[PDB]
Parts: C-alpha cells; sequence; structure tokens
C-alpha cells in the first residue's frame, strides 16, 4: 500500500523567482535660455 | 492672429484695444499666464496701445463704490460701457475739447512697448450716496486717482 510519497500536479512553479521589481522615473527638466535681452525704452547715445 | 493681419492690410491706421487683463488671486482658467504672455509678445508688435481692465477690481467697485450685493458679469459689463461711451464721446458728440483715437496714442505712449495703460471711471455709486455727495469736478477727479477705485 505504500504510494511512494506522490508529488503534486501542477503548481505555481513558474512564479518561484518572481516578485516582481519596479522600474524608475526622473522628471526633471532643462532650463530655457533667456540671455538674449536688452531694453529699448531709454537712451544710450543722446544722454552724452 | 488678427492684430497682424490688420497690420498687413491697413498699414498706418490706428489699432487700440479693450482688454480684460488677468486677476491677482482669482482665475477663470488655469493656463491664463501662458495665454496672456503669448498674446503680449504679439501685442508689443502690432497694437498701438492697449487699454486694460481687471475683473477682480470691478467686483470690489461693486462692493464698496456701487454697493450692489451680488455682481454678475452683466452688472460688470454695464459698468464697462460707461468707459467705452466716454472713450468715444468726441467722435459722437460736440464738446469744448476733442480727444481722438490718435490723441490717446500720442499722449499715453512714450515708447511703442510702454503702451499698456489702465482705465478707471468715476463716479460709480447708487442713489443711496448720490443724494449725499455734491459731485463737483474735483471730487470726481480725486475719485479716479484713489487706489481703491482703480
Amino acid at each position: 500500500p505504500d504510494l511512494k510519497n506522490v508529488k503534486s500536479k501542477i503548481g505555481s512553479t513558474e512564479n518561484l523567482k518572481h516578485q516582481p521589481g519596479g522600474g524608475k522615473v526622473q522628471i526633471i527638466n532643462k532650463k530655457l535660455d533667456l540671455s538674449n535681452v536688452q531694453s529699448k525704452c531709454g537712451s544710450k547715445d543722446n544722454i552724452k | 492672429l488678427l492684430m497682424e493681419r490688420l497690420s498687413v492690410d491697413y498699414g498706418k491706421k490706428s489699432k487700440l484695444e479693450f482688454s480684460i487683463y488677468p486677476a491677482p488671486q482669482v482665475s477663470t482658467a488655469v493656463v491664463e499666464p501662458y495665454n496672456s504672455i503669448l498674446t503680449t509678445h504679439t501685442t508689443l508688435e502690432h497694437s498701438d496701445c492697449a487699454f486694460m481692465v481687471d475683473n477682480e477690481a470691478i467686483y470690489d467697485i461693486c462692493r464698496r463704490n456701487l454697493d450692489i450685493e451680488r455682481p454678475t458679469y452683466t452688472n460688470l459689463n454695464r459698468l464697462i460701457s460707461q468707459i467705452v461711451s466716454s472713450i468715444t464721446a468726441s467722435l459722437r458728440f460736440d464738446g469744448a475739447l476733442n480727444v481722438d483715437l490718435t490723441e490717446f496714442q500720442t499722449n499715453l505712449v512714450p515708447y511703442p512697448r510702454i503702451h499698456f495703460p489702465l482705465a478707471t471711471y468715476a463716479p460709480v455709486i447708487s442713489a443711496e450716496k448720490a443724494y449725499h455727495e455734491q459731485l463737483s469736478v474735483a471730487e470726481i477727479t480725486n475719485a479716479c486717482f484713489e487706489p481703491a477705485n482703480q
């Protein structure tokens, strides 16, 4: 009558390494350039 | 878009505008600072001058000055219509001193980029005060300079 300790069929065997982990995000942006500036509403020559 | 095609087609003809300019603490829409700046980078190129008003201010004129409890955009637009009917009066009605659409430009605009004036009108009160106020020229002048009336 000894069955020889029969094993299960068929399980979550494909999940045994699984968690799963998460990816990443980082946003974060670049500064625009506003260095092209000069005023016009005054005098630079006729002041002299 | 339109400010330009009126340039291209009428040349040296006058362009003035009446603008609601956005509010200090209130917002009607989220992206208002983008839309104002975007327009303003064209308004500096094509408008000859621009006459500004704030919706946040005339609300407070409705509370203090006009003392009406619940101002609608209508109690607010019949307020603006006193500004337009003043602005055009020398074009429509005889007078002692004319002021034209060209004469705003030449007196308000010291450079073609320092061309955003603010408007005010006065008096702006109900009969609950207009039978107690005298309403001489000098009272009414004081009542447009007053920072709580702007």
